[PDB]
């Protein structure tokens, strides 16, 4: 031995910490922190009040499943300098408005935002829930006016399919590296109860990827 | 007999190489805190089995084959063909168990590994090593003695309870054939249930096949030579069963080579030790 | 940080009562709660001790087996079930709670506690005077002297200093030899090497009088020495 | 606005201006005499004794 | 207007570096020749301390040379001990995402500052024994990037936003805002004094304060890109600060100039934690490379690795009495060189 008793009930009171400590990790393990980011003025509040300083993490839980939600986009900062702090996220749910697309214009920053962060090394494996808001609102801005304003290698017509399907297309073919993560895409808008669903189904089948990934299966 | 002695010297250096794998598994699961999940105690216990059966197989299979017949002693031998034996269930029965863990994994992912905590495993590992013993050793080292005599020859000795295969057959076929059937099935839904992007689900199933068919590849042999041999003897000769022993046994040496390489992490670990050196 | 204690009482000799004490105002998990007895003309002496999550639990040489202690943290309460009960068991107890680690303070807080009455290879603690006259405003020096060397390899002495009033439940003092607690004030010291110990009081409240108290923690019989009173 | 944090700059930017400043070499010689006269206390230095190293066990 | 100030504050930067050139005699390494080398030095793992299960961001040894202060990904902030590797304190913060360590000279007080624009204050030796929140500071708009303390009473606190300040305990508002920098802020390190404390830049600013007083003394430049770390010398007259360029650069302030740089061909990965060791020979500095290297202050030739973690060292510290260093990397390990 030649441990003092006082030092002996030190390592018992380490132990118990440790102990503390496992259970905490074990419980914080299961839960999933989904990093939500996005664009200037993006619905980023809207979709936080559909479900259910710096960052406002968001407590709730889904089918047995407690989700930590993470409204980084309202910080003002250099983002590659924190950016490395959030390895690891399960996914980072992309925020990118479809009706400002006429609106330097927003469209273009949000993809140059998207290719950073699709392409920054902290995130090489970590999939990507990508989101687009106000369909209805945006079908009615496209039959107003032609999408080819923002997009001059734009080559169908006006019409909602083909529009909606040029955009994700464009922001699919946006990752550098496609085999190591994926993209779910989601067309949302205000009256979509749904979304909750779509977030279990890609947090679903990212888990999946990850515990596949774990076992050495692979 | 020189060539023959450079043959068993090749046969000692893959015991070497396969315990050394082993060892250096194992001692990454150790030092890498990472590595130590509730996943990877299966795999632990899986290369603890490879260690057993490659340090006390290949050298007396050897000396076994210096002379053609057992030059030791028969309760030795007896002892030898027991633990080899019981380790060997032990390894096929955990491999089970990893392919029940696979199967719980894929299936259900949301609540199941919260589920299992780390009791699980240890449970599943002690269950499947004490199963396996009793399943198989006695009736090994006891066989001679309920008959009372050496139904095996002293000189070239064996396992025991093959001179009756009446008593042999259904319990090796629930020993190995239902595992086969079980985790043929269990990786045949997990491929299924991984279906729910398109080049995961080939090089997943890619990789589920490449284990699945080396596990056939090398076990199916060994167990239907000693089934067929329910009507005849001639019909497979001594130098024969060699053949089908060093396949069980490469199953046994690739089971830890590839599962290791199958990771990342592992490798890395691997590269981490040797530059420690 | 109040402690109380309930239960004891006239027991018939032999019989069995329980013993519990409440705890209220600190966190009770992680603290190692202690119990002290006293008889009404007789110094204290050690009973039992618990750690955190009752993973470790000692009892003193004459109290072995007969007692058990198992603290509930849910309930808050630390309770005592008391069995054989004898002439020497007739006392008062201290609840007493400690927690240990660097720079702690262990027995820093005793309960005021409960009496019971009924009909009717360990180190030494010895203390060189009792009783002795002191003066107001003047220094006092007390020698508590331990069989065992109580240095040990850390380099940190063991021994504890506790102070009683009349009518009133004893406060740590002196937590490690030459170590000042806190609510206490810095008229007390304390100075001694090897085993020759000894607490010095450069000047005297009025309130400050009473009989002193020294332990050891380097082993677990935590012998006290027989108290010294102070006389004005 | 813009004008007062310019302004704010240049103000800024003579008080280091004006500041007193010392050679160059006899900074490097200040701190090398620091390490001088630290250099035995300095236990990275040198290789502490098993015996007053407490970190080793 | 404009154009006539701009061009002013331009001939005055002329003049500024003109007159540190004028001061510029001979350099440090022609100062320090014909000195015996330190040699080859080689440290090995003590101890490694595994409380922790994710990143350690940062880490800040105690003035009594024996406590350790860890933060780390997850909300945990275990205090370790050093010879006897236990866990004294289990600090369960609620804003996980934190990147600094701060230990009051006393002992009392451990500080935290969260990504969310707020430093905590946590109560260590109290009656009814756990860690509590003694106060939240607020006020800042960006996140904390590492607290220093200069006692009980008084903290200073790098910021996200471009502005320091000197905090009050007592009362959550600050009694100076330090806001006379630009870009970003990320290291800070007091003088043995307690007197003036510098900047860290995130555009190659190592900016001098005065704490009574409110605003810069001496500014400094020298670096192509941020600066992440910041230890000053023994002394408190120098210090040499680590940026992302792989370059040490160490300072003076009173020739407001540099004295020399450490700057390796092999090593392009920047610096993100820099501590000197007792009498300022030594230069401990992390790397984002999977390693951390010494330094020598007086000669650039590198003295022996400081290897043996698996991702990048994001905080080091050295002991007061200078027995021994600790390295908190992003594996969960902690490992003390001595
Ligand atoms: C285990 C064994 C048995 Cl039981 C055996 O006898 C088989 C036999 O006669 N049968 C078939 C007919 N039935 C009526 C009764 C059972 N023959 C060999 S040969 C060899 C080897 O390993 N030979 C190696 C060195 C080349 C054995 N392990 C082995
Ligand atoms: C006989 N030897 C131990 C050499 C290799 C073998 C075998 C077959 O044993 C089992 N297969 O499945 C379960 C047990």
């Amino acid at each position: 031995c030649t441990l003092s008793a006082e030092d002996k009930a030190a390592v018992e009171r380490s132990k118990m910490i440790d102990r503390n400590l496992r259970e905490d990790g074990e419980k914080a393990a299961r839960e999933v922190k989904l990093l939500l980011l996005g664009a200037g003025e993006s619905g980023k509040s809207t979709i936080v009040k559909q479900m259910k300083t710096g960052i406002v993490e968001t407590h709730f839980t889904f089918k047995d499943l407690h989700f930590k939600m993470f409204d980084v986009g309202g910080q003002r900062s250099e983002r590659k300098k924190w950016i490395h702090c959030f390895e690891g996220v399960t996914a980072i749910i992309f925020c990118v408005a479809l009706s400002d697309y006429d609106l330097m214009n927003r469209m273009h920053e949000s993809m140059k935002l998207f290719d950073s962060i699709c392409n920054n090394k902290w995130f090489t494996d970590t999939s990507i829930i990508l989101f687009l808001n106000k369909k209805d609102l945006f079908e009615e801005k496209i039959k107003k006016s032609p999408l080819t304003i923002c997009y001059p290698e734009y080559a169908g017509s006006n019409t909602y399919e083909e529009a909606a399907a040029y955009i994700q297309c464009q922001f699919e073919d946006l990752n550098k590296r496609k085999d190591t993560k994926e993209i779910y895409t989601h067309f949302t808008c205000a009256t979509d109860t749904k979304n909750v669903q779509f977030v279990f189904d890609a947090v679903t089948d990212v888990i999946i990827k990850n515990n596949l990934k774990d076992c050495g299966l692979f | 007999t020189v060539e023959m002695v450079f043959i068993a010297t090749v046969t000692g250096s893959l015991s070497l190489v396969t315990v050394v794998g082993n060892i250096l598994v194992m001692l990454s699961i150790k030092v890498n805190r990472q590595l130590q999940t509730v996943n990877n105690y299966f795999l632990f216990s899986l290369a603890c089995a490879d260690l057993i059966i490659g340090a006390f197989s290949m050298n007396l299979y050897t000396v076994y084959i210096i002379k053609g017949y057992w030059p030791l002693g028969a309760v030795v031998c007896d002892l030898w063909l027991a633990l080899d034996y019981v380790v060997s269930n032990a390894s096929v029965m955990n491999l089970l168990i990893i392919s029940f863990d696979r199967y719980f994994c894929v299936t259900k992912p949301l609540t199941y590994p919260a589920r299992r905590t780390t009791k699980m495993a240890g449970l599943m590992i002690a269950a499947a090593w004490v199963l396996s013993f009793v399943l198989w050793a006695p009736a090994i080292l006891f066989w001679q003695f309920v008959v009372g005599k050496r139904t095996v020859p002293d000189n070239q000795c064996f396992i025991q309870f093959l001179s009756n295969p009446a008593v042999t057959f259904g319990t090796a076929i629930a020993a190995f054939y239902l595992p086969v059937v079980i985790m043929t099935v269990l990786y045949i839904h997990i491929s299924l249930a991984s279906r729910s992007m398109a080049a995961r689900e080939r090089k997943v199933t890619r990789t589920i096949f490449a284990i699945l068919l080396a596990f056939i590849l090398t076990w199916t042999p060994y167990n239907v030579m000693v089934l067929v041999n329910t009507f005849c003897q001639s019909c497979i000769p001594d130098t024969v069963w060699s053949i089908g022993y060093w396949l069980c046994y490469v199953n046994s040496t690739i089971n830890p080579a590839c599962y290791a390489l199958c990771n990342a992490t592992f490798k890395k670990t691997f590269r981490h030790l040797l530059l420690c050196q | 940080v109040q402690l109380v204690e309930s239960g004891g009482g006239l027991v018939q000799p032999g019989g069995s009562r329980k013993l519990s004490c409440s705890a209220s105002g600190f966190a009770f998990s992680s603290f190692g709660m202690h119990w002290v007895r006293q008889a009404p003309e007789k110094g204290l002496e050690w009973v039992a001790y618990i750690s955190s999550g009752s993973g470790t639990i000692y009892y003193a040489d004459t109290v072995k087996g007969r007692f058990t202690i198992s603290r509930d943290d849910p309930k808050n309460t630390l309770f005592l079930q008391m069995t054989s009960l004898r002439s020497e068991d007739t006392a008062m107890y201290y609840c007493v709670r400690s927690i240990y680690y660097y720079g702690s303070s262990p027995f820093d807080f005793w309960g005021q506690g409960t009496t019971l009455t009924v009909s009717s290879s360990d180190i030494v603690m010895t203390q060189a005077t009792s009783s002795v006259p002191v003066t107001p405003g003047e220094s006092v020096s007390i020698s508590c002297r331990s069989s065992k060397s109580l240095l040990h390899s850390n380099g940190n002495t063991y021994l504890y200093w506790f102070l009683q009033r009349p009518g009133q439940s004893p406060q740590l003092l002196i937590y490690r030899m030459s170590n000042l607690a806190s609510g206490v004030p810095d008229r007390f010291s304390g100075s001694g090497s090897g085993t020759a110990f000894t607490l010095t009081i450069s000047r005297l409240e009025a309130e400050d009088v009473g009989v002193y108290y020294c332990m050891q923690h380097l082993e677990y019989p935590l012998t006290f020495g027989a108290g010294t009173k102070l006389e004005l | 606005a813009s004008i007062a944090q310019a302004r704010k700059l240049v103000e800024q930017l003579k008080m280091e201006a004006n500041i007193d400043r010392i050679k160059v070499s006899k900074a490097a010689a200040d701190l090398m005499a620091y390490c001088e006269a630290h250099a035995k206390e300095d236990p990275l230095l040198t290789p502490v004794p098993a015996s007053e190293n407490p970190f080793r066990e | 207007e404009l154009d006539q100030l701009r061009q002013e504050a331009e001939q005055l930067k002329n003049q500024i570096r003109d007159a540190r050139k004028a001061c510029a005699d001979a350099t440090l390494s022609q100062i320090t020749n014909n000195i015996d080398p330190v040699g080859r030095i080689q440290m090995r793992t003590r101890r490694t301390l595994r409380g922790h299960l994710a990143k350690i961001y940062a880490m800040h040894w105690g003035t009594d040379s024996r406590l350790l202060v860890s933060a780390s990904q997850d909300g945990k902030l275990i205090i370790w001990d050093s010879y006897t590797t236990n866990k004294v304190h289990a600090i369960p913060l609620r804003s996980s995402w934190v990147m600094t360590c701060a230990y009051a000279p006393s002992g009392n007080y451990v500080a935290c500052g969260g990504l969310d624009n707020i430093c905590s204050i946590y109560n260590l030796k109290t009656r009814e024994g756990n860690v509590r929140v003694s106060r939240e500071l607020a006020g800042h708009t960006g996140y904390l990037s590492c607290c220093r303390f200069l006692d009980d009473n008084q903290i200073v606190t790098s910021s996200g936003d471009t502005t320091c300040a000197l905090w009050d305990i007592e009362t959550g508002q600050q009694t100076t805002t330090f806001t006379g920098h630009t870009g970003d802020v990320m290291s800070l390190s007091l003088a043995p004094d307690t007197r003036l404390f510098v900047s860290g830049a995130c555009d190659a600013s190592a900016k001098l304060w005065d704490v009574r007083e409110g605003m810069c003394r001496q500014t400094f430049t020298g670096h192509e890109s941020d600066i992440n770390a910041i230890c000053f010398f023994p002394n408190g007259n120098a210090f040499a600060t680590g940026s992302d360029d792989a370059t040490c650069r160490l300072f003076d302030l009173r020739a407001d100039q540099e004295l020399m740089t450490y700057s390796h061909d092999n090593i392009i990965c920047g610096i993100t934690s820099v501590s000197f060791s007792k009498s300022g020979r030594l230069l401990l500095a992390g790397y984002d490379d999977f390693n951390c290297n010494v330094w020598d202050a007086l000669k650039a030739d590198r003295a022996g690795v400081l290897a043996g973690h698996d991702n990048r060292v994001s905080c080091l510290g050295v002991t007061d009495d200078g027995m021994a260093v600790a390295t908190g990397s992003w594996d969960s390990f902690l490992k003390i060189w001595n």
